[PDB]
C-alpha cells in the first residue's frame, strides 16, 4: 500500500512453481525450508 | 473420533442457543422518526 | 403504453415496489429476492401460478447466471445514467416519456412479459383471466437483469465447484444405490411378489369396459374432441394465500444450505442478545455451516443404517457370540444386506464372470451394454431407436409373450365364465 | 449478507482497537460513535444498544486474541512459517479484508436507504459545497425529473414549515435555512411563491408530514385525477378553506422553474438545499402510506391482482376466426368458470394481502434462522430503497469469501498424525476408487450436442455466415439458444436424477427444449438444402466437391434429441427402451 | 530420521521448483528483443500515421474552474474568458484538473453543429443522435513522467545482468541452450503481425536530439473519454497507480491520444493522433498540508497522530483550498474511527484518501472489479502475445482487450471454480483430490473443446480474414474483409492465403487461451501427484504392482498383433504351457466335486445348470 | 391403472398398499411395475416381430 | 483373485493403444475439401496449407465473390477436422472394442467416456507440442536418448516421431498413462526411457520397512492387552 | 439382424427350392449362423 510497502512483503518464496511448497501434513519442512521453517519442523517432529 | 463429535456438538449448540435481547420502542412522530 | 411506464420506473434508482409487502409478487430467491409478479391462479384454486421451485439447483444456476450477467448489468446502469440525464433534460412531458418510449422498443422489454400461446380454451381460460396478457402486461415489475438477460451472450457453465460437484455426485449416486438396495430388498422380502398377486386378485372383480360402438367416437367424446364436447377443468376447492405462501417459499427454504444458514446465522445476529459484526461473526457463521454439514453427514450415516437395519444389534459380547442377531419378517437387516450381495456377487471378478454360458450372457435384464460389443452395435441401436423400431439388440432375449388366449381364457376363469359379457343368444 | 431489518454496523471498530483506543464508558463511546464533520448520524437505540454490545464483544475479544498471542476439536497445529499455515493465514485475512468491505458497504447502504435502526442523518457544519456534493450524489443522482426535483423544493419546505412545531429542538437547525429561502428575485436563481404556495396550500389540504406522502403526493400531484388517486382514506380539508388560509398567510400547478442546474448552482438556492437533503435524510420516516391513500396504490407501486375483481367471446377472438367458436353450451360454461374465479377474487382480495403481511411478519418475530425475509420487505414504504442488486452484488460477494474462510481450515489447522497415516494406507486407484470422469456438466452436455456430427455441421457450415446478414446473427442467436436450451435441461437432469419426480420435470424440460431443436433443425437443415439452386444450374458436375451431394447430405438420417434415449451422464441408455420409457414418463 | 524420509522427494521438489524458476529466467529475458522490435516497429507505424490526419496540436491543462455560482451569477454567460487558465503549472499527487485538446475532427463537427443548432428545446431525436456521435471517436488521457539518462543507465544493467545471469545459467545447463532457441522461435511465431504501410525512416542527420532525459510510461489518467461540448475532461490523479507502487514526484505532462474510429478500427495504437502539452511536475501534498495547516516542526511531520474534530473539517477546506480533492465521503467513512478524544486518526483517514474505496480514475472505475479479478488472466495472456510489453502497452490497450475478452471469450476468461485454484501452497491437498483429478482433466479439457478463439490477419494487399476456430480445428465463421477498392482482384490462392493467416493466428491465439485457461489445475495437480505418490495406486510400495502391469499389458498387446486380435485366453485357455498359465484352481479342494462353490450352496443358472464347475459344453465363446 | 390401494372391503383391505415403482430400477423383460397400462405387471406382447 | 492387477493391465492395454492412436494421428496429415479447397491440416489442427484444384473447374462457379469462397474454406478445414476427429474416433472404437478385458468389465460407458474432443492430441494442446524444437519434442514424447543425442548437437511435429514409436508395446510409462505422468516420472529412467528399477524396488522396500516396524508395534500392544485383561 | 429368425428360415426353405440362383458357400454360412445365434437366443423367465 501507501502505508504498507514493507508491512506487505510477506515471508513467500518468490514462484511460479508449486514445488516451493512441499511440506508434509505437519506443514514442516527439513529440504529447502527457510532456517526457521526447519527450526519449526525440528521442534515440532521432535516434539512429536 | 467420538469426542470430536461431542465438542461439534457443542458448538453447534452454542450457535443456535441464541437467548433473545430486549427490544424497545419508540414513539412514533408523524413528522421524525424518534 | 405500459412497458413505457415500466421501463420508466426501471430508470429510477428506486425500488420498482418500493421494498414495501406486495401479495401477488413474489421475492424470488432465483432473482436474487426480487419482486416477480405471480398471482394466485383460482381456475386451479388458491395455487400461486409460480414457477414453484423443486431443487436448489435451480438456486445455483440462478446465482451463476446472476454473477455473469452482472458485468452487463454494470453496463446497462451505465447507460441508464445518461439516459437519465437525457429524460433529465427534458422539460416537455410527452418527449421526456417518448424517449423512454423508443428507449425501451430498443432495449426489446415488451417481449419479456411472457404472454401465453395455447389455443386450447381450458388452459385459455385458465390464464387468461388471472394471469391474463391485460394482467401481466399491466402490472409487469423489471428489474435491472431482465434487460441484460436479452442481451448477453450464452452461458456454458454452472455455479458448481470441485467439493461442490464432488459431493452432489456422492449424494445422488448414494441415494440412487440406496433406492436400489431398497427395491432388491422388498425382492429379497417378496413384496414386490405380494403386490404383483394382488394385482390378478384384484383382477376377479373388473369388468370388461364397454368401449363404445364407434370406438374411436367412444374416446372422442372421451377426450372431449368432436364438436360440442368441450371440457374445463373440474373446480376444486381454493386454499388460501396462507396455503400457497407455504407451498411456495419454503420450497425455496430449501434452498442450497450455503447460502441458507449463512443468511440464516447472520440473521440470527442483529436480533440476539450477543449480537457480533466483523471477523468474530463471520468465524460463527461459517463454524455453524462446518458443524450442519458434520452432522448432516450423520444423520445421513444413521438413515442409511436405519432404513436398511444397519448396525448391531444388542450387545457385542454378548454370550452366544459377538454377532448374535433377529431377522424380522419384512424388516431390513444388515446381515440381509450382506447377503444379497454375497448371494450376486459372491467372487466376482467382474460383472460378467458368469458370461460363460450363452443363455446366462444373452439376458437383457439388468441392461443390454454387455451385449453391444462394437461400436456398430451401439451405433444401429440408436439410429433404431431415433426411428423408433424396435432396437434390434433387445431382441436378443426372445420373450414370447403371453397369449391373447391366455389372458382371455384367465379372464374368464377368475371372473367365472363372463357371464356379463357372453351374447344373449 | 444482510436481510429485511439487518444492523449492519458503519464502524471499523478494529482500526480503532488496532491503534489501541479503547472505550469503556459509555458517554465517551458516544462521542466514539458519531461524525464530526459535514455529516452527523443518528442510530435508533436499538442499534445503540446493539452497537455498544457491538463494542464489549470487539474489545474483549482482541483482548483475548492479545492475550493468546502473549483449533477445532480435531484439527490441530502445525508449526508456524510453514507454506500451509501461511497461505492459510492469508486467505483467512484476505476473507476478514474483504468482509469488512461487504460489512461496512452494508452499513453505509442501510444507513442511506433511510432504515429504521437509523432515523436520523444530520448535516450540521456542512459547507455549501458539501450541500450540491451530497446533493448531486443522493437526490441529483437518484432523481429522474428535472421538474420534479423542484416540485420537492418547495414540498418539503411547505411541509417542514407546516410542522415546524414537531420536531424537537435538535431538528431545529434546518428552520434557518428555511426561513431564509429566496423568492421571486430573479429568473434563473430560484423559483418564485406561487410554487411554494402551491405545495403549502395541498399540504396544509392533505395533512402531510411525512416522506411516505411527500413521494405519493409527488406522484400524484401533477396528474389532473389528483382528485381520485391522491383521495385519502380520511378525506382531506376543502379548497374553500385551505385557500384562505393561504391568503392568510400571504390551486394551479407552477410550472415556471429556473433550471434544475440552478438548484445546485445557486450561492442563493443553498438553505433552499439543505432542506432538500433535509426531507431526505431527515423527515424520512417509516410509515405505511396507502392506508391513508387507497388510490395511489394502484398507481405508483402496481395494482392488486384481485382488486380488480364474455370470457368465451375474448378467447374466441384470441383463438381467432379459423377455431370454430365456442357452442352454446361451451360459451356459458366458460362464462360460469370466469364469473367464479371473480368471486373467488372478491373473497380473497383483502385477506391474501393481510396474511402475506403476517407471513413475513413472523420470521421477522422469530430470533430465528431468516427463511422467508428479503433485503427491502417491510410493511411500509421506503422510496428510497436501494434495489434488491445493488445488495446482492455484494451479498454474493461476501457469500464466496465465506466459502473461502470456510476454505482456509484446513490450510492452518491439521488432523492427528498416525491418523492422516491411516488415511494413506488406502491407496486412492483410477480402477476402483475414483470418480468417474464423465461429470454431469453444462460444458458436458453442450459437449454432446456439439459432438454431434450434425449440429457441428448446421453451426459450422450449415447455417449461413453469421458475420455477412443481421438476419444471420439472430438465427444464428437461436440455434446456439435452443443447443444450450437442450443443454442446461440436460444438465438438471444428470444432476437431479435420483429424486423420483424432479427428475421426470427435468426430463421433461429437456424433452420440450429438444423438440424446439429438432424443429428448428428439421427446417434450419432443409433450408441449408434449399441453398442448392446455386448448384442445380448447368454447372452440372462440377467434378469432386459439391457441399449437399455429398458434403452436407453424406452425414445421413438425423437423431433428434426428444427421442435420443439418454441416460443420467448424457449418454445413451444403457436401460432399454421400456425401462427408459417409464423412467421418463410424464409428472402427470 | 525425518529429515532422511524427507530427502528423496524433498530433494527432487527442490530441483523442480529451482529448474522451474531457471525457466522463467530464460523466457522473461528472450520475450524482451521482440518487445523491443514491437516497440520501435509500433513507433515508426505512428509516425507514419501522423502525416494523415489531423492531430492535437493543442492539449492544455487547467484547473477545475468554480463550479458553483455566486449570488447573482446568472446562466448568462459564467463561462467569461477571463477566469479560463490558459494552461497550468503543476498536478499535486492527490489533485484535480480538467484537461481539454484541440480536435478539428469531422466527428467533433458533427457534435458541434448539432449543439449549436437547437439549445434549450432538446428533443429526444436530438440526444439518440448526439450520443452516436459521441461514440465513433475517443480520447485518451496520458500523464507521463519524464527520466534522465541516469535512471536508465542502472535500467540498462538492471537488464544486463539478468542477461549475463542467464547466459551464465544457459552455458551450465544445455537444455538451457535449446530451451533459449524455442521461447525466440515461439515468440516468433506468435508476435501480432504489424506489416503495416511503413513509414520514413529516421534520416542520420534529422535526429531527434532525446537522450538527455525522454518521456516516460506512469499512468494513465482516462481511457475513453467523450467528446463534449467545452472539449474537456475532469481527471483527478490516482494517488498510487494500478500497481501498488505510489507515484513520487517528478516532472510529467499529458499526451492525448486522438482515436477516429472512423479511421481506426481494433484500435491499433499505430493509427492514432497523439500529442505533447507543457511539461509540469507533480508531487506529494500531504506532509507539507499537515504541516502549514498546524504549525508543527519540519522533522517531526510523522508527529502528528489524530486528527480534532472541531479544526478538520477547516483541515479539509484547506486542503481544497491549497488545491486537492477532499470528498465529503472519503471524511465520512474516517469519521467512524474516532478517539478517545473523539478525533479521527491520521493513519485511517490518510489510508482512506491515499486508497481505492471510493475516488479513482474513470479509467480504472469503468472496468468492472469482476473484471479487476480477471485483469490476472487478461493481463499475463496479453503478455504473451504482445511480448516482453512494458507497463505502457499493457495500460494503454488495457480497456479493450478485457472488454473482448470479457464479450468473446467470456467464459474462457471468466473465473471457474472447478478451474481456479485460489491458494498456491495449500491447494496440494485443498483444492485437487486424488480421486477427483481425473475428471478435472477432462473437466478442463471438455471446456476448451467446447470453446473456440476469434482470430485475424491481413497480409495487407487488400484483404483480410478473421475466423471462430474451436479447439478441435474446425471453424465457425470466417469472414473474408476486402473494406480496400474494388482494384483489389485477389488471387484464388492468395485469397486463400489471407485466409491460411487468419486460420492460423485464430489457432494459434486459440492454442494461448486454453493454455492459460487450463495452466494452475495442471500445475498443481503435478504437485498433488508429484509428491502424493506415497498415496496413489502406482506409488510407495504398490508401484512395483503398477510397473509389472504395465509391462505384462505391454507383452499382451504384443500378443494381440500374433493372435489376431480376438478376445485371448479369458481363463488362459490359448497358452500350450501350464508354467505359463498364471490362473489356478482357486476352490477348497480339487477332488471333491461339492466344495466348488462360489457361494455356501451350489448354484444353477436358467433352467438349471450347474453354474460353479463350467463343463466346456454349457461354455461357448459366441 | 389401478393402486393397490386398502378399501375397507375384506377383498380390496386384503392388498397392502404398495409403495410407488421404484424410481431407477432395471426390470425385466416381462415384469414392469404396474403402475400404467404400458408398463403392466407382465408384459403381453412378445418382443417377436 | 487379482481383479485389481486384472483392471490395471486393461486400463494399461487402453491407453497403450490410445497414445498409440496420438502418435499416429500425428506422423500424418488430413485433408479438407468441399468446394475447390483443399485443406491440409495437422494431427493438432493447424491448417497445413489451403490449395485450390489443378483444373480449378469451381471458378465459373467462383467467378471472386468471397462468400462462396470463405464458405467452402471452413467447409473443407472443418472437413479435414472431422476427419481428424472421427480418426481419434475410430482409433479408439477399435481399442475398446478389441480390449478383451475392459469387454469383460461390461460397461457402455468405456464407448463414450473418451472421444476426439478428450483424447491425448487436442487442437488447443498444439503449439507446445508443434512448434517445439528438437530436444523439447524428444523430452515431451519422452526419449531422451534422442534428446541427449540432439543436445550433443509449421508444425514440425513429424520431426520427431518415426514407426517405432508408433508401436504402443514399446513406448514408456510416462506417455503411456500422461494422466499420471508427473508421478510416474520417478520411475521414468533418464539414460533409458526404460522403467527406473532401483528407484521402484527401493522405494517399495522403503516402504515395507516403515510398515513392518508399524506391524510390530501392534504386535506388542495388542499382546499388552491380551496379558492385562486376560 | 433383426433376429427375424423365422424369415431367415422361410427364405433358406424358399432358396433349397428355387434351386436358382445357387447358394453361395457364403449364404450357408450365413444361414448356419443364424440359426446358431438363435439357438442362442434365450426365452423368457416363465419358460426358463
Amino acid at each position: 500500500s501507501s502505508a504498507s510497502l514493507s508491512l506487505s512483503s510477506l515471508p513467500s518464496p518468490s514462484s511460479t512453481s508449486p514445488f516451493a511448497t512441499v511440506e508434509d501434513y505437519m506443514g514442516t519442512n527439513m529440504v529447502f525450508g527457510s532456517p526457521e521453517h526447519v527450526k519449526d519442523s525440528a521442534a515440532v517432529w521432535a516434539s512429536y | 473420533r467420538k469426542e470430536v463429535v461431542e465438542r461439534d456438538a457443542a458448538l453447534m449448540k452454542k450457535n443456535l442457543s441464541t437467548g433473545r435481547r430486549l427490544r424497545r420502542k419508540v414513539e412514533s412522530s408523524r413528522t421524525h422518526r424518534n | 403504453d405500459w412497458a413505457t411506464q415500466m421501463q420508466r420506473e426501471l430508470f429510477g434508482e428506486t425500488d420498482p415496489l418500493g421494498g414495501q409487502a406486495h401479495k401477488d409478487y413474489y421475492r424470488d430467491p432465483a432473482r436474487g429476492y426480487s419482486p416477480q409478479y405471480a398471482p394466485r391462479n383460482f381456475a386451479e384454486g388458491g395455487a400461486i401460478s409460480y414457477h414453484h421451485a423443486q431443487s436448489p439447483m435451480e438456486y445455483a444456476e440462478a446465482t451463476h447466471r446472476r454473477s455473469w450477467l452482472d458485468h452487463d448489468v454494470a453496463r446497462m446502469e451505465a447507460a441508464f445514467q445518461e439516459q437519465r440525464a437525457l429524460l433529465r433534460g427534458m422539460e416537455s412531458a410527452t418527449e421526456r416519456d417518448e424517449l423512454a418510449r423508443r428507449y425501451a422498443a430498443e432495449h426489446h422489454v415488451a417481449d419479456i412479459v411472457v404472454e401465453n400461446q395455447s389455443l386450447l380454451p381450458s388452459t385459455q381460460v385458465h390464464h387468461s383471466t388471472s394471469t391474463s396478457g391485460s394482467a401481466l402486461r399491466q402490472q409487469a415489475v423489471v428489474d435491472r437483469f431482465q434487460i441484460a438477460d436479452q442481451q448477453s451472450p450464452l452461458a456454458t457453465s454452472d455455479g458448481m465447484g470441485r467439493e461442490e460437484l464432488a459431493h452432489t455426485y456422492r449424494m445422488r449416486s448414494e441415494t440412487v444405490h440406496n433406492d436400489w438396495i431398497e427395491e432388491n430388498l422388498r425382492i429379497v422380502h417378496g413384496l414386490r411378489e405380494k403386490e404383483k398377486y394382488d394385482f390378478t386378485v384384484l383382477q376377479r372383480a373388473t369388468r370388461i369396459p364397454f368401449q363404445g360402438y364407434d370406438m374411436d367416437r367412444f374416446l372422442a367424446q372421451q377426450k372431449g374432441t368432436p364438436y360440442g364436447a368441450q371440457s374445463l377443468p373440474p373446480n376444486t376447492a381454493s386454499s388460501t394465500m396462507e396455503e400457497a405462501q407455504r407451498t411456495l417459499r419454503d420450497p425455496t427454504a430449501t434452498v442450497p444450505s450455503f447460502e441458507a444458514i449463512s443468511q440464516k446465522a447472520f440473521a440470527r445476529n442483529t436480533v440476539r442478545d450477543h449480537p457480533t459484526t466483523g471477523e468474530e461473526l463471520t468465524q460463527e457463521v461459517v463454524d455453524t455451516i462446518r458443524t450442519s454439514r458434520e452432522a448432516s453427514e450423520w444423520q445421513r450415516e444413521q438413515e442409511r443404517a436405519q432404513r436398511f437395519g444397519l448396525g448391531r444389534q444388542g450387545a457385542l459380547v454378548q454370550d452366544g457370540g459377538p454377532d448374535k442377531r433377529t431377522l424380522k419378517k419384512h424388516v431390513n437387516d444388515e446381515r440381509i444386506m450382506d447377503a444379497m450381495f454375497f448371494r450376486s456377487d459372491a467372487y466376482r471378478k467382474t460383472q460378467t464372470d458368469e458370461h460363460w454360458n450363452p443363455y446366462m450372457r444373452q439376458d437383457t435384464t439388468h441392461g443390454v451394454a454387455h451385449l453391444l460389443n462394437n461400436k456398430f452395435d451401439i451405433a444401429r441401436r440408436e439410429d433404431r431407436l431415433s426411428k423408433g423400431e424396435q432396437d434390434l439388440t433387445e431382441r436378443s432375449v426372445m420373450h414370447f409373450g403371453v397369449p391373447i388366449q391366455q389372458t382371455i381364457d384367465e379372464f374368464v376363469f377368475r371372473h367365472r365364465n363372463a357371464r356379463g359379457e357372453r351374447p344373449l343368444d | 449478507i444482510t436481510t429485511r431489518g439487518q444492523f449492519n454496523p458503519v464502524h471499523d471498530f478494529t482500526y480503532a482497537m488496532e491503534r489501541g483506543v479503547r472505550a469503556r464508558d459509555e458517554k465517551t463511546f458516544e462521542k466514539l460513535i458519531t461524525n464530526p464533520g459535514p455529516l452527523r448520524i443518528a442510530y435508533s437505540p436499538d442499534y445503540l444498544d446493539w452497537l455498544y454490545r457491538c463494542y464489549k464483544a470487539k474489545g474483549k475479544y482482541m483482548d483475548a486474541r492479545a492475550a493468546a498471542e502473549k483449533p477445532p476439536p480435531g484439527m490441530f497445529l502445525r508449526p508456524p512459517n510453514s507454506f500451509r499455515r501461511l497461505s492459510g493465514e492469508m486467505k483467512r485475512k484476505h476473507a476478514q479484508e474483504t468482509l469488512d468491505e461487504v460489512s461496512k458497504a452494508q452499513g453505509m447502504l442501510d444507513l442511506f436507504e433511510r432504515q429504521p435502526q437509523f432515523p436520523a442523518i444530520h448535516i450540521d457544519r456542512c459547507t455549501r459545497f458539501h450541500l450540491v456534493e451530497l446533493f448531486k450524489e443522493m437526490v441529483l443522482e437518484r432523481s429522474l425529473e428535472a421538474v420534479a426535483i423542484w416540485d420537492k423544493a418547495l414540498l418539503y419546505r411547505a411541509i417542514l414549515s407546516e410542522r415546524k412545531a414537531s420536531y424537537p429542538a435538535s431538528f431545529r437547525y434546518i428552520f434557518k435555512a428555511v426561513e431564509d429561502t429566496v423568492f421571486a428575485h430573479s429568473s434563473v436563481n430560484c423559483p418564485s411563491l406561487e410554487a411554494y404556495y402551491y405545495f403549502l396550500y395541498l399540504v396544509k389540504k392533505y395533512y402531510i408530514d411525512n416522506a411516505v406522502e411527500a413521494h405519493v403526493v409527488l406522484r400524484c400531484h401533477r396528474e389532473p385525477n389528483a382528485t381520485d388517486l391522491l383521495f385519502s382514506n380520511p378525506p382531506p380539508k376543502d379548497e374553500v378553506d385551505v385557500r384562505n388560509a393561504i391568503e392568510a398567510l400571504q390551486f394551479a400547478p407552477p410550472s415556471s422553474y429556473p433550471p434544475i442546474e440552478a438548484l445546485w448552482r445557486c450561492e442563493e438556492n443553498v438553505p433552499l438545499l439543505e432542506i432538500l437533503l433535509f426531507g431526505e435524510f431527515n423527515l424520512i420516516v417509516s410509515e405505511n402510506p396507502f392506508v391513508k391513500f387507497p388510490t395511489a396504490h394502484a398507481f405508483l407501486t402496481r395494482p392488486y391482482s384481485t382488486e380488480s375483481s364474455s370470457l368465451a367471446n375474448v378467447i374466441a377472438e384470441k383463438r381467432g376466426h379459423l377455431l370454430p367458436s365456442f357452442p352454446m353450451n361451451v360459451a356459458s360454461a366458460i362464462d360460469g368458470r370466469a364469473q367464479e374465479l371473480r368471486r373467488l377474487q372478491q373473497k380473497h382480495h383483502r385477506d391474501d394481502t393481510v396474511s402475506f403481511q403476517t407471513l413475513l411478519r413472523s420470521t421477522h418475530v422469530d430470533d430465528n434462522p431468516s427463511t422467508f425475509s428479503s433485503y427491502s420487505d417491510w410493511s411500509y414504504f421506503n422510496p428510497r430503497a436501494v434495489r434488491a442488486e445493488e445488495r446482492d452484488r455484494l451479498t454474493r460477494k461476501g457469500i464466496d469469501a465465506l466459502k473461502e474462510y470456510d476454505s482456509a481450515t484446513e490450510d492452518i489447522y491439521r488432523r492427528s498424525f498416525e491418523d492422516a497415516q491411516a488415511s494413506n494406507f488406502q491407496r486412492v486407484t483410477e480402477a476402483w476408487n475414483t470418480f468417474p470422469p464423465y461429470l454431469p456438466t453444462l460444458p458436458h452436455f453442450v459437449s454432446i450436442i456439439k459432438k454431434d456430427s450434425h449440429i457441428s455441421f448446421l453451426l459450422h457450415v450449415g447455417l449461413p455466415e453469421r458475420c455477412s446478414s443481421a438476419e444471420a446473427a439472430a438465427k444464428h442467436k437461436e440455434f446456439e439458444r435452443r443447443i444450450y436450451q437442450l443443454a442446461r435441461a440436460l444438465y438438471h437432469t444428470a444432476l437431479e436424477f435420483h429424486k423420483e419426480t424432479v427428475r421426470r420435470v427435468n426430463r421433461q424440460k429437456v424433452n420440450v427444449a429438444a423438440s424446439l431443436l429438432d424443429n428448428f433443425f428439421e427446417q434450419e437443415w432443409v433450408a441449408m438444402l434449399r441453398e442448392s439452386e446455386s448448384l442445380e444450374n448447368s454447372l452440372e458436375q462440377g467434378a469432386w466437391p459439391d457441399k449437399k451431394t455429398d458434403m452436407a447430405r453424406r452425414l445421413g438420417r438425423y437423431i433428434p434429441f426428444a427421442r435420443r434415449s439418454l441416460d443420467e451422464n448424457g449418454f445413451p441408455t444403457d436401460a432399454r427402451a421400456d425401462d427408459y420409457a417409464r423412467w421418463m414418463e410424464a409428472p402427470a | 530420521m525425518v529429515y532422511a524420509v524427507q530427502r528423496p522427494l524433498l530433494f527432487s521438489a527442490a530441483n523442480l521448483a529451482k529448474a522451474e524458476d531457471l525457466i522463467r529466467g530464460v523466457v522473461k529475458n528472450v520475450a524482451r528483443p521482440f518487445g523491443e522490435r514491437r516497440r520501435a516497429k509500433l513507433k515508426q507505424l505512428r509516425a507514419n500515421h501522423r502525416r494523415l490526419a489531423t492531430p492535437v496540436q493543442g492539449v492544455v491543462v487547467s484547473a477545475v474552474v468554480s463550479d458553483l455560482l455566486e449570488s447573482g451569477a446568472d446562466v448568462s454567460e459564467a463561462k467569461k474568458a477571463e477566469k479560463m487558465q490558459e494552461s497550468v503549472t503543476f498536478w499535486p499527487l492527490g489533485a484535480r484538473r480538467v484537461v481539454s485538446y484541440d480536435w478539428p475532427t469531422p466527428h467533433f463537427d458533427a457534435l458541434k453543429r448539432r449543439v449549436a443548432a437547437a439549445g434549450s428545446a432538446v428533443t429526444a431525436q436530438s440526444t439518440k443522435e448526439i450520443q452516436e456521435i459521441k461514440r465513433n471517436a475517443f480520447v485518451e488521457v496520458s500523464l507521463w513522467r519524464r527520466v534522465t539518462a541516469e535512471e536508465t543507465k542502472q535500467r540498462r544493467d538492471a537488464v544486463e545482468e539478468e542477461t549475463r545471469r542467464v547466459a551464465d545459467v544457459v552455458r551450465t545447463i544445455p537444455p538451457l541452450a535449446q530451451v533459449q532457441q524455442y521461447a525466440t522461435s515461439l515468440y516468433q511465431r506468435i508476435e501480432d503481425a504489424a506489416p503495416f504501410p511503413a513509414a520514413t525512416d529516421n534520416n542520420a542527420k534529422s535526429e531527434q536530439e532525446d537522450d538527455e532525459s525522454s518521456w516516460e510510461f506512469v499512468v494513465m489518467l482516462d481511457d475513453r473519454v467523450v467528446l463534449n461540448a467545452n472539449q474537456a475532461a475532469e481527471l483527478y490523479l490516482p494517488y498510487t497507480d494500478a500497481s501498488g507502487v505510489p507515484i513520487p514526484q517528478g516532472e510529467c505532462r499529458v499526451r492525448v491520444r486522438g482515436f477516429d474510429v472512423d479511421v481506426n478500427p481494433t484500435l491499433n495504437p499505430a493509427f492514432c493522433s497523439e500529442a505533447f502539452s507543457t511539461p509540469f511536475q507533480v508531487f506529494d501534498a500531504i506532509p507539507q498540508l499537515v504541516q502549514q495547516f498546524f504549525g508543527t516542526a519540519k522533522p517531526s511531520v510523522a508527529e502528528v497522530s489524530d486528527i480534532p474534530s472541531s479544526k478538520f473539517i477547516q483541515f479539509c477546506a484547506f486542503l481544497r483550498e491549497a488545491g486537492l480533492d477532499v470528498p465529503v465521503q472519503c471524511e465520512f467513512e474516517a469519521g467512524q474511527v474516532l478517539n478517545a478524544e473523539g478525533d479521527v486518526f491520521m493513519e485511517y483517514f490518510l489510508n482512506l484518501l491515499r486508497s481505492d474505496r471510493f475516488h479513482r480514475s474513470c479509467a480504472q472505475a469503468g472496468l468492472t472489479e469482476m473484471q479487476r479479478v480477471i485483469e490476472s488472466s487478461c493481463r499475463a495472456h496479453w503478455e504473451v502475445h504482445h511480448p516482453g510489453a512494458n507497463e505502457a502497452e499493457w495500460a494503454e490497450a488495457r480497456r479493450r482487450v478485457l472488454d473482448r475478452a470479457m464479450e468473446k471469450e467470456r467464459e474462457w476468461w471468466f473465473p471457474n471454480e472447478m478451474l481456479d485454484v485460489t491458494n498456491m501452497s495449500p491447494g496440494s491437498n485443498h483444492g485437487l483430490r486424488l480421486p477427483m483429478y481425473p475428471a478435472t482433466v477432462r473437466y478442463g479439457r471438455e471446456l476448451c473443446t467446447l470453446l473456440a478463439a476469434e482470430g485475424q490477419f491481413d497480409n495487407n494487399s487488400g484483404l483480410s480474414a478473421t475466423c471462430a476456430v474451436n479447439g478441435t480445428g474446425a471453424a465457425e465463421s470466417i469472414t473474408f474483409s476486402t473494406g480496400d477498392h474494388i482494384s483489389s482482384t485477389f488471387s484464388m490462392e492468395e485469397a486463400l492465403a489471407v485466409a491460411k493467416g487468419a486460420l492460423r493466428n485464430a489457432h494459434d491465439r486459440q492454442n494461448t487461451l486454453a493454455a492459460f485457461r487450463l495452466g494452475p489445475l495442471s500445475k498443481h495437480s503435478q504437485v498433488l501427484l508429484f509428491c502424493g505418490i506415497n498415496a496413489t495406486e502406482f506409488g510407495g510400495k504398490y508401484a512395483r504392482t503398477y510397473t509389472y502391469a504395465f509391462e505384462k499389458a505391454k507383452k499382451e498387446l504384443a500378443e494381440t498383433f500374433v493372435s489376431g486380435r480376438v478376445v485371448p485366453g479369458v481363463d488362459e485357455d490359448e497358452l500350450l504351457r501350464v508354467s505359463d498359465k498364471e490362473g489356478v484352481d482357486r476352490f477348497a479342494s480339487s477332488t471333491h466335486p461339492e466344495q466348488r462353490k462360489t457361494q455356501f450352496v451350489p448354484r444353477v443358472g436358467p433352467g438349471g445348470a450347474p453354474i460353479e464347475d463350467p463343463t466346456a459344453d454349457q461354455k461357448t465363446q459366441w | 391403472a389401478s393402486v393397490s390401494q386398502p378399501l375397507s372391503v375384506n377383498f380390496q383391505s386384503s392388498v397392502t398398499v404398495a409403495a410407488p415403482a421404484a424410481d431407477l430400477f432395471r426390470t425385466k423383460v416381462h415384469e414392469g411395475t404396474g403402475t400404467s397400462g404400458k408398463d403392466p405387471y407382465l408384459r403381453t406382447l412378445p418382443n417377436q416381430e | 483373485s487379482f481383479r485389481y492387477t486384472n483392471g490395471l493391465v486393461g486400463a494399461l492395454k487402453h491407453r497403450m493403444m490410445l497414445e498409440s492412436s496420438h502418435r499416429e494421428l500425428v506422423r500424418r496429415r488430413f485433408t479438407g475439401h468441399c468446394r475447390g479447397v483443399e485443406v491440409v491440416c495437422s494431427g493438432y489442427g493447424t491448417v497445413l496449407a489451403v490449395r485450390l484444384v489443378d483444373k480449378t473447374v469451381w471458378e465459373p462457379f467462383y467467378r471472386l465473390d468471397f462468400e462462396r469462397i470463405a464458405e467452402s474454406i471452413k467447409a473443407a478445414l472443418w472437413d479435414a477436422t472431422r476427419k481428424i476427429r472421427s480418426a481419434k474416433e475410430a482409433a479408439l472404437n477399435r481399442s475398446l472394442s478389441h480390449n478383451q478385458q475392459l469387454r469383460a468389465q461390461a460397461h457402455l460407458e468405456h464407448w463414450y467416456d473418451e472421444d476426439a474432443n478428450t483424447l491425448q492430441p487436442l487442437a488447443f494442446e498444439a503449439l507446445k507440442h508443434e512448434a517445439a524444437t528438437p530436444w523439447m519434442q524428444f523430452v515431451q514424447f519422452g526419449k531422451y536418448k534422442h534428446a541427449a543425442a540432439v543436445m550433443h548437437s509449421e508444425g514440425p511435429c513429424v520431426t520427431a516421431l518415426d514407426e517405432k514409436d508408433v508401436d504402443p508395446t514399446s513406448i514408456p510409462i510416462g506417455s503411456v498413462h500422461p494422466l499420471f505422468l508427473p508421478a510416474l516420472i520417478q520411475f521414468e529412467s533418464r539414460v533409458d526411457n526404460s522403467l527406473n528399477d532401483d528407484a521402484i524396488r527401493q522405494e517399495q522396500r522403503r516402504e515395507m520397512s516403515r510398515d513392518e516396524q508399524l506391524f510390530w508395534e501392534r504386535v506388542e500392544l495388542i499382546r499388552k492387552g491380551q496379558v492385562a485383561t486376560i | 439382424e433383426c433376429r427375424q429368425f423365422d424369415r431367415c428360415d422361410a427364405i433358406w426353405q424358399e432358396l433349397v427350392d428355387r434351386r436358382w440362383p445357387r447358394a453361395s458357400t457364403l449364404t450357408a454360412e450365413l444361414y448356419l449362423r443364424s440359426i446358431v445365434d438363435h439357438s442362442y437366443t434365450p426365452t423368457s423367465g416363465p419358460l426358463q
